[PDB]
């Protein structure tokens, strides 16, 4: 693991904003997360585009299952690891990769799930503003822990460690160690 | 003995002393080799990397211009900066040596990784160089390093037959390769790869923009500026380049059924026949230049910016307030006006150029200053206003409007004083391209050749000013950081933010809304 | 004892006293006959001149008004003054008298007490001066200011108006006319059964009467100043036109109305006076008969009727006959086929309010989408269906969006309201100043700024249509009235007596700046178009919303 | 025997200026004159409207004989006392009106000339500025007597020896009394 925050009793919130004068857009994306939960359904981590662009990109536990939906401007494209239970307490990684409509993901020593939508569809994720990290304001807080977060080279959780400007802390949450 | 070692070998370079006391020295590195001389089976193809030499190349005289046409009555002067139009002569000086083999670019280096400032040059996309630009006075002034860039021009680099016999596009891939060569190397100089700021005038305006909407482009620049120039002006991309390039094919025997062997037909002739070669588009438009190949520029500059198809760049652009004087010039008597019947015509055959009764008649209404109805000196300068707005002002804003709402910081700019010439009439704004001897800070070095105009105090610290924003906005992406002066107040479309530069400099609202809009939002859909 | 014999006999007067520190008292003729009644075999007929009565008549009362019907909602708001229509019940009551005999009218005469010759000959008689003299106490005749009251030519009354103040103000005579409205006054057939014009042809005769008389009163028959608002302010313009205004009056005013807009002149005389007759049974093939029948009964029945015309026309109001009106007014004042007469024309800020104070809301603005609708029922009604609509919509739209604010509601609202301001008042008014600067005829355009708002009016609207009209009338100075019910303020005070003052330094003069002085009020002419923005802070400026009044002068009637 | 002036060697003028906030137009136009001359061709009395507007309204003598040309908006209307000449040095009292398109001329007492021009014809006389009397700048200058002029109610030649304030006698016009 790198940086673990605990979500404990209904949930918290981390929620990192890019400052104004440099939000960045991109065509692929990277995003890595450590993790451990027992919930069904919960929402982990959600990166948002800026007031306006509907831009998105969100790791949620659905049905028990990890995956990810996320949507650059044409259709809302859905990627999870399907085959496998995922919140089941032990301690798994699951690594996201986006290029451009196109996207692949793995959990664990498992095989890894390569989504590519039929159809012309744009490449830009605009503007970026907010990553979240919790989604207790979301429906589904995350409840379990979170480990080592890597969003393009962003280590999150380690920035909130060290006290970084932009994040904020609100909700159950802790520091590990 | 000014000597650096590079990736591709040792290169050394020379040391002007600036034609003023206050400036300080300058080491530059002319005609630097960027990319593999793209003559034989590799004309028509992509730029390549160039190869390591064992010794250390005398780099110290521009290297020759990439092949071009140069003629007074048959370059398109409404499309052209004026400078240039008003100086061909002057300017053949620095179109002497023709090479095929052009492939090169012109460092200059004042004297920490300073910024890194290159200049693409462009007035149709069939001539020009950036060994015209001295980006001497620019450099130790705001201490950036300061890169004016060749690139394959005319037929040479934008032919395309419409498949994947000519691509086109190669201009633009050779400007690529540059800031391939330049992230690469520029630390060897004492350069910052990662605040690299790519800034144009004319089509060189344009190239710029067409740089942020293609994705070869991406992690080799952070910062743009475009002046008096768009991806979105009429000229800015050629939309028929196989129609040209069988045209073009007729005129030297190689029109053939196949478009393949049509393309190695004019690889083997010369490349001075080719050049020297009549042929040119219905007005405002474009034989050779940019083209939509899917690859380099996936769709139109028109289509990829509303559905915000580009990265966030630190984008800075702008236009002069008399853009459009040589299309007004031609019809202006000695009261140094223009006739209403002159007026009505111009707009006509503006509409038969471009464009049916009631478009003629609304452009007519819109550029008639009713407070001032009669007076053909009013007639003239909204009549200039006309093209001044549709092909520079339109396409400025709108592409300010698309950038700064998916998340860019966008600056704009109105540039309002022009230097004092009795080579242009003495009732005229700002001409295009008139911006150009400000940014390169030439009244800093007193009148040249190239700009002969008598230059006064408030020029010169006109030029400061404005070198200070430009640099300034290199170093942080922001003209008001760090460097000290009225704020520069970021553009969005909120209330479209702007700089209105000049002898009284000053920040203002919605530059030109009223007339902007009516070619935005009343004239697209009117049929 | 204010008794004065006329060529038709001696009328009684009743002096009214004012309640103002400074102004003095008015000798005021109410209920004057001017014209022989319009009754029977003379309905539908051009005014006879009244018949001479031997005793003494007390025009001392108001006469009957013209018989209208005052209903809310079957009256038309978008187009009568914001006063007229939020204060209907305290118009009820001017209007509740009624009969068919209402050719009158109402002479306001302001007497001092000062006594310049009428001394000298109480010491001395034997002197020509007196012996046969011709000189008077208030020596020196007085000009005339004769106002036309215009709602919709369907109902009003010059009794409405209180001449009194801007009589005793700019010691002038005030005159408030009654002519022939609704049916009664403008049913055309379309030719010779019905010419219609009759209530212009009333006005005319009022003019006759007042030419021919006014010297009694003091008047002077030849400084006559015939000022009108709203559609009244249409036929002061309709009467410039007319050849039967020939010596009859010498400056005209127009406020807020003009003989060009969509709603001054019945395009279609007949198609309404058959519908009319429908609604009576009297629709018989031949007119003549039509017209025959629609005689005998009994003018309530008439005037009791519901014909709506399209929005922003009118259904009963002036033709054009080629007599009264010679022929469609926008050509007769492009060929300048009209007299001299020294002209003063002006609008308002905010005209169109009653156009928009639908859509309005809480917070006050106006939807994109509320707006895009009002521009689409603004262009079907009154420029019709096919041929080009979306070229005219899409202009129209693109003209009215203030570009530099095009999100906020409120900017929004302000652009809406101007477009109905600078179509039906603006645009008409503008080229009218310019069409008779150019044909030689003195000309004065003012703005107006100035308001004062009640507890009815929104409190973002500025000068509404018809706001003008109490300080023309100088309401301000006798404190507020029931119809004119604002808590008038010194600012307003100090307005309405500069307007006052122009008002009637025109009639004096024809030129607003001369004699009694006050920022001079400089000339109108097509060169500089130079108005004077009457407001709290005055100024004469320049090009009054010229590249509006010019996109629907120059550029619209292009776009069909 | 009207105000009679003299016009003499070389020639003269007299000159009604109507000031500017009173410009007259008009529908008809009444206009009388007493006259003694020889000449074969003059301009005796010219009415002209303000600068810009065409209206205009010219008494003068064409080859002996007496006419009146005038322009009140579409076009120039002649009328003409055609067979006669009037240059016999004798006295003449020539009465000319106008309606409208149409006009009037009556030389002395003979049969009164009616001319009615064909076609859509414009009524109004527009801002008369000013009356030019003796024709010295027209081009034609004026050489024998003139006397009682009578024009829209204004008897010119009486209010000119009357020292009228808007009356200028620039020439070898000289006053018979
Ligand atoms: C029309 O406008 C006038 C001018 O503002 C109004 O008169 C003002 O009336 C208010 C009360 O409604 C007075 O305010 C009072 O001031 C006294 C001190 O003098 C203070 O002790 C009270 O607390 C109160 O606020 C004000 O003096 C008065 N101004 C004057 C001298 O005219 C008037 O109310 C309006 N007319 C109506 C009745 O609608
Ligand atoms: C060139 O030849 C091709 C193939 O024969 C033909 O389709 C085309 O019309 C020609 N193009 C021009 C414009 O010369
Ligand atoms: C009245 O009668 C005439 C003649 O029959 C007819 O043309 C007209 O439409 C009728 N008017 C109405 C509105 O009923
Ligand atoms: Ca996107
Ligand atoms: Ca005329």
């Amino acid at each position: 693991s790198g940086t673990t925050y605990i979500f404990s009793k209904g949930g918290g919130q981390i929620t990192y904003k890019w400052p104004p004068n440099d939000r960045p857009s991109t065509r692929a994306d990277r995003l890595a997360i450590g993790f451990s939960t027992v919930q069904k359904e919960a929402v982990l981590v959600r990166v948002d585009s800026s007031s306006g662009l509907g831009d998105y990109l969100e790791l949620h536990i659905h049905q028990g299952k990890i995956g990810v939906k996320f949507n650059v401007g044409t259709d809302d494209i859905a990627i999870e690891e399907s085959n496998a239970i995922i919140n089941d307490g032990k301690y798994h990684v699951v690594r996201f990769t986006r290029s451009g409509g196109n996207a692949t993901l793995q959990v664990d020593s498992w095989p890894v799930i390569e989504r590519y939508p039929a159809g012309r569809q744009l490449t830009i994720f605009n503007s970026q503003a907010t990553i979240i990290i919790g989604g207790k304001e979301q429906g589904q807080p995350f409840q379990g822990q979170l480990s080592g977060l890597y969003y393009n080279g962003l280590k999150v959780l380690n920035m909130a460690a060290e006290n970084d400007a932009n994040i904020a802390i609100v909700g159950n949450v802790r520091l590990v160690g | 003995d000014p000597l650096v070692t590079t990736n591709f070998g040792k290169i050394r370079g020379i040391k002007k002393e600036l034609n003023n006391e206050i400036l300080g020295p300058v080491i530059q590195f002319l005609g630097v080799p960027y990319a593999a001389p793209p003559t034989g089976e590799h004309r028509f193809q992509p730029p390549e990397p160039p190869s390591p030499w064992s010794d250390i190349r005398n780099a110290t005289q521009f290297a020759p211009v990439c092949p071009q046409n140069i003629i007074d009555g048959r370059l398109p002067e409404v499309m052209l900066p004026v400078w240039f139009t008003n100086n061909l002569d002057v300017v053949s000086s620095y179109v002497q040596d023709q090479s095929e083999d052009c492939l090169y670019l012109n460092i200059y280096v004042p004297t920490g990784p300073k910024p890194v400032m290159v200049y693409i040059h462009g007035g149709s996309y069939m001539e020009g160089t950036g060994n015209l630009y001295d980006g001497s006075v620019l450099a130790s002034y705001g201490n950036v390093i300061v890169i004016t860039v060749n690139y394959r021009l005319g037929v040479l680099g934008f032919l395309s037959t419409g498949d994947q016999a000519a691509k086109g596009n190669y201009g633009l891939l050779d400007l690529i390769q540059a800031l391939r060569w330049t992230s690469e190397n520029i630390g060897f100089f004492g350069g910052d790869p990662l605040r690299i700021t790519v800034f144009g005038s004319g089509a060189g305006g344009s190239c710029v923009n067409l740089l942020t909407l293609s994705h070869y482009s991406e992690g080799l620049f952070q910062r743009a500026i475009a002046q008096s120039g768009t991806a979105l002006s009429s000229w800015a991309v050629s939309f028929q380049p196989a129609k040209y390039a069988r045209i073009l094919a007729t005129k030297v025997g190689c029109n053939v059924s196949d478009t393949v062997e049509l393309v190695e037909c004019l690889q083997k002739k010369p490349y001075k026949e080719l050049v020297d070669q009549d042929v040119q588009p219905a007005r405002y438009h474009i034989a050779f230049g940019p083209v939509i190949d899917g690859d380099v520029i996936p769709d139109d500059p028109q289509i990829l910016m509303e559905q915000g198809e580009f990265l966030n760049y630190d984008i800075m652009l702008g236009v002069n307030q008399g853009e459009g004087l040589k299309f007004v010039e031609n019809i202006v008597d000695s009261d140094d006006g223009v006739s209403a019947s002159d007026f009505d015509f111009a707009v006509s055959n503006f509409v038969d150029n471009l464009y049916k009764d009631v478009l003629r008649e609304t452009i007519k209404f819109m550029y008639t200053d009713w407070a001032d109805r009669h007076n053909p000196e009013t007639r003239r300068k909204t009549l200039l206003a006309l093209f001044t707005d549709h092909q520079w002002v339109a396409p400025a804003v709108a592409t300010a409007d698309l950038h700064s709402n998916f998340g860019s910081p966008t600056y704009f700019y109105a540039f309002y004083h022009h230097c004092q010439t009795d080579q242009v009439p003495a009732w005229a704004d700002a001409a295009h391209g008139d911006e150009v001897p400000y940014v390169l800070g030439i009244p800093m070095i007193g009148p040249t050749e190239l700009f002969p105009c008598n230059f006064s105090k408030n020029d010169v610290m006109l030029s400061a000013v404005v070198m200070t924003y430009w640099t300034n906005f290199a170093k942080t992406g922001d003209p008001n950081q760090p460097v000290p002066q009225v704020a520069w107040t970021r553009y969005s479309q909120k209330d479209q933010l702007y700089l209105h530069i000049g002898l009284k400099p000053r920040v203002k609202e919605h530059y030109r809304a009223n007339k902007v809009n009516l070619w935005l939002e009343l004239v697209p859909h009117l049929h």
